[PDB]
């Protein structure tokens, strides 16, 4: 049988990079090719293309931002799944600013009105979300490892779920 | 031995810095994912049970087991027993339970208990019971009167896993506030656990009402309403830090090699530094008696209990007591119980064979460090209650004189109770952890039974006369709408 | 100096105490205690990053 | 949920946020939530009278780089290595998930 | 060779609160003992089917829900 010797071939390759460092924790020198590279385009490049292009792009964001009187990780939509995890841990001080940037925002936007210039002078960047994202992340990656690491079989279309992986009843337009 | 402690001496297990390198060698191999395999048809498909397929079997090597005691320099002491049996019982205990609560600390105890392997330093719940459930061992947390066990049951090659994570739930947890608030749901379950065993239910109405609003009347189980306030992570670890410390806690061990044993704990705490030991507020139980009426509108029959304060675990009268148990033993219509099953002890005698309207009657006796309670508990239906108390209180006048025959068959049966209880390892392990947490020393079954045979009918009604100079303390659950006063009972009482 | 928020307290760059950017610094030991593997490359990398077999 | 996916994968060519983090590498630690200070009572900055005279940002504009369209963002989803790089807290660096878990940094002496 | 005890392991202490090894009586066939064998009124074989977990069961009692809603709320269609 030939699955037999494949699966053979797939445990000894694994058993061979158990334990291989990432190639991102590699202590990595560039080529003398890449190194000459950088040494020409990337300056030039910087100086006249990707470094305006860049910046006007950056400093029209940081001015959207200010006119809706909004932070940056205000922005992020909770239809992604981590974003979702994190705010269910964001704690209760955090959570009402946010909602209420969130709502002056969208009134202004909705009414086409801009924040008044004596409240704009804060920095948007300001990473507030960041110990609650990583902790998300964390939790569904142990999730993902311990728990789904396989394709499980379930019986199909029952209780109100196709038994694909959804956990949701009627979240799908073939479960109604 | 190097160190004695609290009257027990314990070898002392130095601390060593260990590369995590080496230590990786050492620990058990086994592999969550199977990415792919070598396939290899089973051998012995073609082989009927009835034929012997393993040749070659190296000799056994048998050794009596004895108890090793030991310690670390933080002040855990490790106590084990190798059985030589293939499973490993694991157990931690800490001297922090219920009777050290403060009023305002209501049901912290039970909230460690709920908040057990949870997220620690260095592994998160998730893969703490995964890993649990994978290498297939069972365990769980129980908080008591006067200490807090874990526990863990597991094959004994996987010792160093197990011990690990044991330890973590007292070393580094993280009482995370998400965590923790997941766990409210345990109390509502642990309630329904509770009632449901109308025995337990009742003694703990018992202990209530014994010792009014002190140790050992604190109610084991935290309530679901104001008591929820302070369910919290910074609650639960200002608790731990009063009470929790490496001296007050006994690491058993039973079927596992000790020098094992004692290694892998040592490599958990090498690098850490456990909770200090610091003075806490220890006061003697106050004993008052008293009476509670609990009615069960479901249940149609009555469940009465006539208790006594007893001097508890490290008084001389613990044997005598316990034979006196015996002796009267007890027992119930449910169970037909055959030969040498309590059918010729006094209460079955003389209650169960002799008032059919009686469901079921016997002696219970509690045993804590510096307290415990002994009395009759009797059934029957509600009508018969006036009946039923009039019954026990029979009894318990009784207890003046006590027949040859009834003494040396209470040792007897005692004795047999002791050495049949004593050959199951849990039975052990628990027994093992709660004796060094009330006594600090640990009394064989062999020693229990030399002290059993010591025991006279003397002993005996000494032990009974002061038990019935205490005021009683008097329960009635289930349908209580015809038992008698409380006043009744004492007044019948009164009289010895 | 940044003395004052008004003066630039707080503000990276102008700010003495918060640098302009954040990159994180080398390490010469990985976190689990193995020595960090060295590897000193002479032909450019691959278009997708597509790792060898071993 | 839903059916849904997200991109927790192990990429060939981008680092994972404990490699390299996108966002401002500078928090305050402290000991316990009620110690941080009320935005609500806290001074901000000065006003200004000219949107040319507003205070500037922190955001690097060239967090990210290599073809495609211009995004500023502080996240991703790539998945952690099971030996995090230590953060170095002591300058500020934040300490979450895996570099907390699976490392040592959270140790005082 | 035979199995012994149930397929889902009790996981629970043995000893009730406040009784010892000494004081258990015979956790054999002590009626409070939680180690009890059985008795065989119709015979040795059941022990195989039965439930030996003491709480009596809550018939549709939840413990499929993942936080998504409160104790007393009712589901509609999933949401
Ligand atoms: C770069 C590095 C170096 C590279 C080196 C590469 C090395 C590989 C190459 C060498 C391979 C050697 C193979 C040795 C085979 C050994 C044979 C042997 O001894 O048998 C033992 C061997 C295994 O026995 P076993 O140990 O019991 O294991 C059972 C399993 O089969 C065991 O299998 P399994 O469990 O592992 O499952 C996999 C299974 C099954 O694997 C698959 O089938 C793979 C399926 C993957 C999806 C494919 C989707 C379709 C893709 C199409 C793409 C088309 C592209 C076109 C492009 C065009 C433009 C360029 O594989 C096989 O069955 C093995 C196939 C063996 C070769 C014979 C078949 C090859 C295909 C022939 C097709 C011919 C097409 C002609 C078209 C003409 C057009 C005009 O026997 C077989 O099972 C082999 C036969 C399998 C069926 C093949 C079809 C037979 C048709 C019979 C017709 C009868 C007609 C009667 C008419 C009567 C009228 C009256
Ligand atoms: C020159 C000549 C050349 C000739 C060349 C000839 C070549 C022949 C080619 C033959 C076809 C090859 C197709 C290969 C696709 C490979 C894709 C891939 O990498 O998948 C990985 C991917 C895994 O992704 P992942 O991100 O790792 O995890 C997925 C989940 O997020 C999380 O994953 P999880 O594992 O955690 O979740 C658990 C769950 C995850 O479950 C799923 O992922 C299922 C997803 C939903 C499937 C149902 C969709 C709704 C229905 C759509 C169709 C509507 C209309 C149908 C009727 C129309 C009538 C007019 O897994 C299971 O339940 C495991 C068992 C699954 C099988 C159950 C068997 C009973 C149900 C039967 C349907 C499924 C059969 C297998 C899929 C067949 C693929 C073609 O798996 C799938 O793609 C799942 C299948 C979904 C596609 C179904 C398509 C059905 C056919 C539709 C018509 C297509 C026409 C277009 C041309 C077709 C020819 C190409
Ligand atoms: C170089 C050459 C290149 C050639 C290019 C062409 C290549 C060939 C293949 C092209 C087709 C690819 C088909 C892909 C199948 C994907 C299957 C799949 O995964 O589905 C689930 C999947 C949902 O994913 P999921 O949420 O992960 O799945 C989990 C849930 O369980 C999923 O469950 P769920 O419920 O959430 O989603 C299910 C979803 C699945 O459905 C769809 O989304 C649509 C899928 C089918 C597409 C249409 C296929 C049409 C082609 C066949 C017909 C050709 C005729 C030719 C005749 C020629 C004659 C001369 O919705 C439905 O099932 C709707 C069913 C509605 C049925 C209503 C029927 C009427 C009522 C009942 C009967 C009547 C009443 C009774 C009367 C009684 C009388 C008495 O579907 C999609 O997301 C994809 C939808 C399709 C998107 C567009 C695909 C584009 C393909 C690329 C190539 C395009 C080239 C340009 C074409 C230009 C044309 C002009
Ligand atoms: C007169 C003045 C002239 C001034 C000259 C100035 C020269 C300055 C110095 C030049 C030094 C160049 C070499 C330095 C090393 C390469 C750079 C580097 O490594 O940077 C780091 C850069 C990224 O580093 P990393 O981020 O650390 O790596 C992470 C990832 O793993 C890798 O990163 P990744 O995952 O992002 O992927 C890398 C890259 C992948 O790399 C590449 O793509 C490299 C492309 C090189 C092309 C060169 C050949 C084409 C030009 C020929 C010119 C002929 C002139 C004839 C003159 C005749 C006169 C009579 O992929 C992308 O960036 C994605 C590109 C997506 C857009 C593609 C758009 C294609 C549109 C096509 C449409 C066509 C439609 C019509 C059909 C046409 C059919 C034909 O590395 C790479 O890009 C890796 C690949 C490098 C390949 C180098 C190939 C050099 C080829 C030399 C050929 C010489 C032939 C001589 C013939 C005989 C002479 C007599
Ligand atoms: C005689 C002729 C004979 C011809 C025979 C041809 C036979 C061909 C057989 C092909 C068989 C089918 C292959 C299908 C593969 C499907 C794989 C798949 O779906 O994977 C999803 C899978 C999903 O992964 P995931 O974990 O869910 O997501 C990954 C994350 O997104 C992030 O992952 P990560 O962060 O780890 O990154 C991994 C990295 C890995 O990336 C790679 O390794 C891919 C590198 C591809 C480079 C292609 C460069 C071509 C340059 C040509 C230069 C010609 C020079 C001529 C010089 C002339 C001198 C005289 O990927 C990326 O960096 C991003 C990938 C973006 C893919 C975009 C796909 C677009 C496809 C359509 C493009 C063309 C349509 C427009 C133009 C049409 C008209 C022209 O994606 C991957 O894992 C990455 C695979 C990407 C594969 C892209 C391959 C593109 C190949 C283009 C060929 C062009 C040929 C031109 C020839 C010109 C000659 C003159
Ligand atoms: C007889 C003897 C003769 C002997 C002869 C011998 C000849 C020997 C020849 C040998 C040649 C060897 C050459 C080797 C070269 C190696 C290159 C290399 O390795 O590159 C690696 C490099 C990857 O390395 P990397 O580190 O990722 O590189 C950086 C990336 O490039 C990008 O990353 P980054 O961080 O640097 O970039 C930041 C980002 C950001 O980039 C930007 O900021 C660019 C702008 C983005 C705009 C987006 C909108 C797009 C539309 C633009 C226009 C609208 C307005 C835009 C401005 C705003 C205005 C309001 O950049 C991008 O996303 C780049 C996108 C570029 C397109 C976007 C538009 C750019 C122009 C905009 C102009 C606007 C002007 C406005 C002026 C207004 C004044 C008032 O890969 C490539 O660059 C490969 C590209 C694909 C090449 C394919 C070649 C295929 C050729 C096939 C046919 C050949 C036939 C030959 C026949 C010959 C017969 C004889």
């Amino acid at each position: 049988s030939f699955h037999r010797a494949f699966a053979r071939v797939v445990c000894n390759y694994n058993k061979s990079i158990e334990g291989s460092v990432p190639w991102y924790q590699v202590k990595r020198e560039k080529s003398p090719f890449q190194q000459v590279w950088d040494e020409v385009f990337t300056p030039i490049w910087f100086k006249l293309v990707k470094g305006p292009y860049e910046r006007w792009e950056y400093n029209a964001l940081v001015a959207r931002y200010r006119g809706m009187g909004i932070m940056a990780d205000d922005a992020m939509n909770d239809k992604d799944m981590i974003v979702e995890r994190a705010l269910d841990i964001i704690p209760e001080d955090i959570r009402i600013q946010r909602y209420r940037r969130m709502m002056r925002g969208a009134v202004l936007a909705g009414r086409k009105l801009h924040l008044p210039l004596e409240l704009q002078n804060y920095d948007p960047m300001v990473p507030y979300m960041a110990p609650y994202i990583e902790e998300a992340k964390f939790q569904m990656q142990e999730e993902q490892e311990l728990l789904a690491y396989h394709p499980w079989d379930r019986r199909l279309y029952t209780a109100g779920v196709s038994g694909f992986g959804e956990t949701s009843m009627h979240s799908t337009f073939l479960t109604m | 031995g190097k160190s004695t402690i609290q009257g027990t001496s314990y070898n002392v297990v130095k601390f060593q810095q260990e590369d995590v390198s080496e230590v990786v060698k050492e620990v058990p191999h086994f592999q969550f994912y199977y990415i792919g395999g070598e396939h290899k048809d089973n051998k012995y498909r073609d082989v009927p049970l009835d034929i012997p397929v393993l040749t070659e079997a190296p000799p056994p090597q048998l050794k009596k087991p004895e108890m090793k005691f030991s310690v670390l320099e933080n002040g855990m002491r490790i106590v084990s027993v190798d059985k030589q049996g293939l499973t490993s019982n694991l157990g931690l205990f800490v001297h922090a339970g219920s009777r050290f609560e403060t009023p305002a600390e209501e049901g912290l105890s039970h909230m460690v208990e709920c908040v057990a392997f949870r997220s620690t330093a260095h592994l998160s719940h998730l893969r703490t019971i995964k890993t649990i459930e994978v290498l297939g061992m069972n365990g769980g947390c129980q908080a008591g009167r006067e200490h807090i066990m874990y526990n863990l049951e597991l094959l004994r090659e996987y010792m160093p896993v197990a011990s690990t994570l044991v330890v973590g739930n007292v070393l580094f947890p993280r009482l995370l506030p998400w965590e923790v608030n997941a766990c409210h749901k345990e109390i509502k379950k642990a309630h329904e656990r509770l009632k449901a065993d109308t025995d337990q239910y009742v003694s703990e109405l018992l202990h209530q009402t014994a010792y009014h609003n002190n140790t050992l009347g604190n109610a084991l189980l935290a309530n679901e309403g104001r008591a929820l306030e302070h369910f919290t992570g910074d609650n639960i670890r200002e608790f731990m830090m009063k009470h929790f410390s490496a001296e007050r806690s006994v690491f058993v061990g039973i079927n596992v090699d000790h020098d094992e044993l004692c290694k892998w704990l040592m490599r958990s705490f090498a690098e850490y530094v456990a909770i200090p030991n610091l003075p806490r507020d220890e006061a003697k139980p106050v004993y008052t008696g008293g009476y509670k009426l609990e009615e069960n509108a479901d249940m149609p029959v009555c469940n009465i209990a006539i208790g006594f304060e007893t001097e508890g675990w490290n008084s001389a009268d613990l044997v005598p007591v316990t034979v006196l148990q015996t002796l009267l033993g007890g027992g119930g219509s449910f169970s037909t119980g055959g030969p040498g099953k309590g059918m010729h002890s006094r209460l079955y005698l003389n209650v169960l064979n002799q008032n059919p309207n009686v469901e079921s009657c016997m002696a219970f006796n509690t045993q804590y460090s510096d307290s415990g309670l002994f009395g009759m508990y009797i059934t029957g239906f509600g009508q018969e209650a006036p009946r039923l108390v009039d019954i026990a209180l029979n009894e318990l006048r009784k207890l003046d004189s006590f027949t040859p025959d009834e003494v040396s068959r209470a040792k007897n049966t005692l004795k047999g109770n002791i050495f049949m209880n004593a050959e199951n390892s849990k039975v052990l392990m628990e027994d093992i952890g709660r004796q060094i947490i009330m006594s600090g020393k640990v009394v064989t079954p062999e020693e229990f039974a030399a002290r059993v045979d010591a025991v006279t009918e003397a002993d005996l009604k000494k032990v009974a006369a002061k038990l019935l100079r205490k005021n009683p303390t008097y329960v009635v659950y289930g349908d209580t709408k015809s038992a008698p006063h409380y006043e009744y009972v004492r007044t019948a009482l009164a009289s010895l | 100096k940044a003395s004052t928020l008004a003066t630039g307290k707080g503000i990276p760059g102008i700010d003495p105490k918060l640098p302009t950017h954040t990159p994180p610094a080398s390490y010469d030991v990985l976190s689990s205690g193995k020595a960090r593997p060295v590897q000193v490359a002479k032909w450019p990398p691959m278009p997708g990053g597509v790792p060898l077999p071993k | 949920h839903r059916p849904t996916t997200v991109k927790m994968i192990d990429s060939w060519r981008t680092e994972p946020s404990s490699e390299k983090p996108m966002w401002y590498n500078r928090f305050d630690q402290v000991d316990h939530i009620s110690q941080h200070p009320d935005p609500e009572k806290t001074e901000k900055y000065p006003p200004v009278d000219d949107t040319r005279k507003l205070m500037k940002t922190r955001g690097d504009p060239h967090i990210m780089r290599g073809w495609g369209e211009y995004v500023y963002c502080h996240y991703e989803h790539l998945r952690e290595p099971v030996f995090p790089r230590k953060p170095d807290v002591a300058k500020g660096e934040l300490a979450a998930g895996a570099n907390v878990t699976r490392t040592d940094v959270w140790k005082r002496e | 060779p035979p199995i012994q005890k149930p397929l889902l392991p009790s996981g629970r202490a043995v000893l009730k609160h406040g009784r010892s090894m000494l004081c258990s009586g015979n956790l054999s066939y002590d009626v409070n003992s939680t180690i009890k064998a059985p008795e065989c009124k119709r015979g040795m074989g059941f022990t195989q089917f039965k439930r030996f977990t003491p709480v009596p069961i809550e018939s549709g009692v939840s413990v499929g829900n993942r936080g998504w809603f409160f104790p007393g709320v009712i589901p509609y269609q999933g949401h």
